[PDB]
């Protein structure tokens, strides 16, 4: 079931993107 | 040219002060939006870019 969920309760992981010393 | 006469052939150029910039990107270059301190926020946020 976890499988499927990710393809239960899941926490929600997120990331950004940035930019630095133009980079 | 004020600069380039002041610091005309320093250590080899200037050598010194292109080190110090990189320290004066400080309070600057970061994710961070506005400055708080206490009750007090100051917003950059129109010059940040």
């Amino acid at each position: 079931a976890w499988t499927q969920v990710l393809l239960p309760k899941i926490k929600n992981v997120v990331h950004e993107l940035r930019i630095t010393n133009q980079v | 040219e004020n600069i380039y006469n002041r610091l005309g052939e320093d250590l080899n150029k200037w050598q010194a002060l292109l080190v110090q910039i990189r320290k004066a990107r400080g309070t600057f270059d970061n994710a961070e939006t506005k400055k708080e301190f206490g009750p007090v926020v100051i917003d950059y946020g129109k010059v940040q870019s």
